[PDB]
DNA sequence: CTGGAGAATCCCGGTGCCGAGGCCGCTCAATTGGTCGTAGACAGCTCTAGCACCGCTTAAACGCACGTACGCGCTGTCCCCCGCGTTTTAACCGCCAAGGGGATTACTCCCTAGTCTCCAGGCACGTGTCAGATATATACATCCTGT
DNA sequence: ACAGGATGTATATATCTGACACGTGCCTGGAGACTAGGGAGTAATCCCCTTGGCGGTTAAAACGCGGGGGACAGCGCGTACGTGCGTTTAAGCGGTGCTAGAGCTGTCTACGACCAATTGAGCGGCCTCGGCACCGGGATTCTCCAG
């Protein structure tokens, strides 16, 4: 009978979990003490990710006339936005396949 | 394969050119595989022991430094309890070059001349270096049970 | 009459079906038979997990279609459209893996 | 009868956030706990180094904000430290 | 299991360069396409079952495969 | 037994299996160049013989 | 009077410059390009010696190993000359572009 | 402003001579000072970051260290 | 007047052990103490993540055999694990 | 009163400092738990590197009719080395230069 | 095949001083009296691929 | 360059199915509330080093004229790659079966963290001498034009 | 192909010099001894999933052939880049001066770790229906050869 328990991820106004990632930040062998407001910044951080990939792949599934988003929406969202592309650069998605895009040199004339 | 066109020719030399106080052979099923055991040199309190050691070969022979056992308990200071021997030749010095025949030649030799440089059996170096009665007695002894 | 395609057209159009799906295009058994012979040179008698082999091949197929990306860009460097095995060595050397 | 934890709840109701009319496959889903995996092994990482390399012991949220300036370019990262510090006062003042 | 770098056929190598947008193929590109896939691989499995071996198991899994790629800069997604 | 000697003298005493056509600059010895490359690519850059450090570059190919 | 062919004196300093380990660039004009590319980013910063140093270092390191690939580029499209398109493609290839 | 033409035809050339060219086309300079900056702004960004962190003014060698470290451009030499 | 610690002494002394008459820069020596800690920090970095994999939390030395196996090439790495293993036997020993 | 101290290192027929590595492993947030041989094998590996490096700049210096080990000396060993160039591939050592090599196209015939 | 060992331990000019001095610009071996005969007499080529040698270029060979 | 023929692609409709989406224990992980020691913020002081300026030397950058070597375009040949049809192979799928080995749980014991004391190895600071840089006069190797 | 002249270029000698190798005082971090607790090695058990096999369909692979498009060699031409020489130009070095700010020390307080109790949120299991992949059929478009 303290008080009704307020998740820290409603605190902030955030959906994805405070508490998980202060337990990953404090297991994960990174520093001898961890911050109050440090995990807060980083669901903040991954959620703002997650909501931009997560928009961006559903435009690209709209565009194809489907309703849910398959690796293969993910990936033309990943390589036709320039920031993603660049701080994704070095990622294989499976079942992602590659962007369309022939040489204009091969073209026919 | 020529690994084991050397282990034939080691087997021809280890059985008709044996040096003096060791002795050789492979399995006549597995020429990687050899029981020796060494007669005691001269001017030894190890003299005309029966210190047996089990020999085992890869293909690696003689490209990598193989493993030789002994069949016998081992007290010494360049030598484990356990019948390894503190040796650079098989352990950090391995040449092609040598041979089974050299290398019994090597070993026999290091017991008339130690080298507690590289001490395996810290109590036999010790006894060896400033207790030598004792040591001569507990190497008698060890000699008396490998007759045994 | 016999009907045929000039050289390029079925070329350029199967760019583009290959370009738009998703799928593996290396055979499945062959490639586990090849992985598996590559792994018994480190261990003898290993198992693998089916996800283990496609997540293998999954890698292969990108890397593969990466360095053609790479050299079709060599030749049209070398002012040419038929990549050449001295395409694949320039592409792979200026990467830094030859 | 191990129980594994992933992102998928608060992926999907993002994704319902988001575009409310529209679902993800499981194949689709896996994908994106990897790349939450990956971005939080990432920034945490940097944060450490971050941390031992100004001989501090505890990672506070400026850490992770350099981090954040470090690893995300350009406007996603100007984005990024918006949303981390609109959700680290809105914690602090609730 | 021998002589199995066959089995990776000249349509294969076909299709994947098709998806990198190579247009024509010259006749000699295949053996070397046989080279560097058997050099990745080699490269990859040494890294997978290093993996394996230090778990002290007999069986090499998915992670063992995604954490040998993700030593080698090449991180891949959907595995776990 | 002059002609083992021989066999000894011009035969790599490591393989001894090809004729000696590669000599180490730096110790005046000379093996086949097979030997010396795998020893090379061994890490072991000792003399077979004298033990004396040595490098490729201190190798040299003879002829008879 | 005496005259080289065109292509020698090139040899020439191609052999003397793998042969040093100087700095190739002036120091002075190096220090303000640092100083003006970092003003866009804090006004008024303070540089350290050896900071502006390990920043010639690794410039130098990365302008020398591009032009190695450059080079290939150039000697795979069969000429001699090196010119932008290689340096595009070596960056392209390289991933930076 | 106008720094950049301090890095100049010859220092262009020399460098190129380091890595074994044999003539350069009169198109490069330019090219190649865009290259550079392109390479510095990368790398001084990291470094005034780092500086910023440590609520530092002035930025030291290592700073430069861990920025380029930071891009898979290790510097041995300077700490 | 703080004191900064380094790998020259040790460093001194294998180039005494190697090449009995020959001196080294002060430059080279800072060269080699960059390499000894950018070898270390690989080195146990690897462990840890071998470690953090295989869920313990200790370093033995099971985890430097794996990591100088991981990272070391060829012979370079064979040889390294026959220096570590011969070391071990004899501090074991001694 | 209790025993001459002996340091690992000479217990385990080193030069690199044992006691040193074990300190640096334990305070740099590495696990949670360091054990014995740990730092031993790990000081081993690290002179059986210095150990191949000092002995080809070495090697490289007295090519040079030169007593004392100069930075080019490290780079020429490091990168005339097989093993030690891809061990050490994305490395730059200040004041080290390149290495002599000419393609076979430029050279005049 | 005794005769062809007598040639090769022999140096080639002699045939009586055994070959025990490399040349480094060609990589021939002979003896030491005909290569300093050959210098002194301005025989500064090689008898075989006639490569100019000196008494830099002399390497000597043990067995 | 402008039209038909044919092949491929695109668009629409009907059907099944299995995978995404919703719902119910329930168990563990997140939350709440005190307590305490220490990590880090803050203020003050020191003195290192970074910045600014001035003058002289001169090495290097810059500008111009010439000529030739190389980039580039055009042409021709032929061979090697492609498109296609037919036959051969083995990949793929479905089902069955046996067992090796991954995945837990208990228990114990031995290995390692933590603490206190001691002392010697390594660091900071002087100091002299020898390896190396520099200047100069060579003999020797190399390029280039005329032969 | 060959020879001589002119220009870099390697070599030996002599001289300075400052950086390295060594020595010394001291301190603080490594070593030795002990204690306590939990991390992991080992044994046992369970059952998931890896491997092996067999048979039928048929899709993909392999092989052959005809031809034409592009790779490659050769040749001519003209721009533009290398080379050398004379004229700025500003880099480099030295010397001096000023002061911002990096680095350290000492206090002290908020803040995160730790621990115990509590409850609710997400995970595993379990249904269920609609998005979608597929098959059938008609409409549109792209390519190619003849006109
Ligand atoms: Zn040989
Ligand atoms: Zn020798
Ligand atoms: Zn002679
Ligand atoms: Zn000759």
């Amino acid at each position: 009978a303290r008080a009704k328990a307020k998740t820290r991820s409603s605190r902030a106004g955030l959906q994805f979990p405070v508490g998980r990632v202060h337990r990953l930040l404090r297991k994960g062998n990174y520093s001898e003490r961890v911050g109050a407001g440090a995990p807060v910044y980083l669901a903040a951080v991954l959620e703002y990710l997650t909501a931009e990939i997560l928009e961006l792949a559903g435009n690209a599934a709209r565009d194809n006339k489907k309703t849910r988003i398959i690796p293969r929406h993910l990936q033309l969202a990943i390589r036709n936005d320039e920031e993603l592309n660049k701080l994704l650069g070095r990622v294989t998605i499976a079942q992602g396949g590659v962007l369309p895009n022939i040489q204009a040199v091969l073209l026919p004339k | 394969t020529p690994a084991r066109r050397r282990l034939m020719r080691d087997f021809k030399r280890m059985k008709e050119d044996a040096p003096p106080g060791v002795s050789a052979s492979p399995l006549p099923d597995n020429v990687m595989v050899w029981n020796a055991m060494i007669i005691g040199p001269a001017d030894t309190p190890y003299e005309d022991g029966t210190f047996r050691l089990l020999l085992e070969f890869d293909e690696e022979y003689p490209n990598k430094p193989p493993h030789v056992k002994f069949l016998s308990e081992m007290f010494h200071p360049n030598v484990y309890a356990n019948g390894e021997i503190c040796l650079d030749i098989l352990q950090n010095r391995w040449t092609p070059t040598y041979d089974v025949a050299s290398i019994l030649t090597s070993i026999q030799s290091l017991f008339n001349d130690p080298n507690p440089a590289s001490p395996a059996n810290v109590e036999a170096a010790t006894l060896f270096k400033d207790h030598k009665s004792q040591y001569v007695k507990r190497v008698k002894e060890t000699v008396e049970k490998s007759w045994e | 009459k016999p009907h045929r395609y000039r050289p390029g057209t079925v070329a350029l159009r199967e760019i583009r079906r290959y370009q738009k799906s998703t799928e593996l295009l290396i055979r499945k058994l062959p490639f586990q038979r090849l992985v598996r012979e590559i792994a018994q040179d480190f261990k003898t008698d290993l198992r693998f997990q089916s996800s283990a082999v496609m997540a293998l091949q999954e890698a292969c197929e990108a890397y593969l279609v990466g360095l053609f990306e790479d050299t079709n860009l060599c030749a049209i460097h070398a002012k040419r459209v038929t990549i050449m095995p001295k395409d694949i060595q320039l592409a792979r050397r200026i990467r830094g893996e030859r | 009868r191990s129980r594994k934890e992933s992102y998928s709840v608060y992926v999907y109701k993002v994704l319902k956030q988001v575009h409310p009319d529209t679902g993800i496959s499981s194949k689709a889903m896996g994908i994106m706990n990897s790349f939450v995996n990956d971005i939080f092994e990432r920034i945490a990482g940097e944060a450490s180094r971050l941390a031992h390399y100004n001989k501090r012991s505890t990672i506070t949220s400026r850490e992770i904000q350099t981090a954040v300036r470090l690893l995300l370019p350009g406007e996603l990262a100007k984005h990024a430290v918006s949303e981390g510090t609109k959700a680290v006062t809105k914690y602090t003042s609730a | 299991l021998r002589d199995n770098i066959q089995g990776i056929t000249k349509p294969a190598i076909r299709r994947l360069a098709r998806r990198g947008g190579v247009k024509r193929i010259s006749g000699l590109i295949y053996e070397e396409t046989r080279g560097v896939l058997k050099v990745f691989l080699e490269n990859v499995i040494r890294d997978a079952v290093t993996y394996t071996e230090h778990a002290k198991r007999k069986t090499v899994t998915a992670m063992d495969v995604v954490y040998a790629l993700k030593r080698q800069g090449r991180t891949l997604y959907g595995f776990g | 037994e002059e002609l083992a000697n021989f066999r000894t003298l011009v035969y790599c005493s490591l393989c001894s299996k090809n004729w000696k056509n590669m000599a180490i600059k730096t110790c005046g010895h000379v093996f086949c160049e097979n030997c010396c490359k795998e020893r090379l690519a061994a890490r072991m850059r000792k003399c077979p013989t004298c033990n004396k450090a040595f490098s490729s570059n201190d190798l040299l190919t003879v002829h008879l």
